């Protein structure tokens, strides 16, 4: 028998990190942004000035030089603000933020689709449904309509 | 005074990289609270040592 | 809430994407973007010669595992 004929990679090492540095003594001044759903990235490392995220706790703000903390990520709408103070709204489906002092920030969630591609009178219509769904007394239901409510609310909040 | 210094610490936990700009603000938050604390005594110590 | 319900996270995530699914507009990007929350995966064993489904983890998502 052949010693080992095989020796395969680490698939980890094909991406490329970042490193988290101590004491560096400099802030950023526009943080880099990397959004992705499910594999895909929408955004790859992109200048951004700030931007703006919904958790459970509630609603968060980060800029440059924000302190490094990790956590989920609220089904809801999330803000880029870029320097030319334009900006951009994207639906998500949960997902996790790792924010860095150095200035990076890597959303990962499931889905992201700008508001632009949704319409308020197909919403609308969903609503009633996991309403409905909600009131019927089933655990396979209930639950189901609630977390349709869930991300529905925010929508039917912000495209107002 | 501990409620300042107290709070260096955190915030250094949160952001070592930040740690030697809060300092300033942190000694001027002490003083301040001294002084107070230095005049509520100079009261005590020119209420006795001098008063008959 | 859904926790004590006994669905994962993860079954929360896809259902949210669904309904973010459901929702968006008419274009290439639904059409892009209903493969990925529908519904075609399977699991299966082999018997001594034959084959068998292991249907105690149901692709549906509105079932519990068991």
């Amino acid at each position: 028998q052949d010693p080992r004929k095989f020796f395969p990679d680490n698939g980890f090492r094909f991406f490329d990190g970042p490193e988290d540095s101590f004491g560096d003594g400099n802030i950023p001044a526009q943080i880099i942004l990397t959004l992705t759903r499910q594999d895909e990235f929408i955004l790859k490392q992109e200048p951004v000035a700030a931007i703006t995220i919904r958790t459970n706790e509630g609603e968060m703000g980060v800029l440059a030089g924000h302190e490094y903390t990790v956590q989920q990520l609220a089904p809801g709408i999330l803000e880029v603000e870029y320097e030319g103070g334009k900006k951009d709204q994207y639906v998500i489906s949960g997902g996790f933020a790792h924010v860095n002092d150095t200035g990076v920030v890597d959303i990962n969630t499931v889905e992201a689709v700008p508001l632009e591609e949704i319409d308020h009178e197909k919403l609308a219509k969903a609503l009633e449904e996991a309403r409905a769904k909600s009131q019927s007394p089933d655990e396979a239901v209930r639950i189901q309509g609630e977390i349709a409510l869930e991300i529905f609310e925010p929508l039917e909040a912000a495209l107002h | 005074v501990a409620m300042c210094f107290s709070s260096y610490m955190l915030a250094a936990a949160r952001q070592p990289n930040m740690s030697a700009k809060l300092l300033p603000y942190c000694i001027l938050g002490f003083a301040l609270s001294e002084a107070l604390a230095l005049f509520t005594l100079l009261i005590a110590l020119l209420e006795l040592f001098v008063f008959s | 809430s859904w926790r004590d319900a006994g669905i994962s996270y993860l079954r929360y995530l896809s259902i949210v994407t669904r309904c973010i699914h459901e929702v968006q507009k008419e274009g290439p990007l639904l059409t892009k973007n209903v493969r990925f929350s529908t519904i075609g995966w399977k699991s299966l064993y082999l018997d001594h010669g034959a084959t068998k489904e292991y249907t105690a983890i149901p692709a549906e998502l509105e079932k519990i595992p068991e």
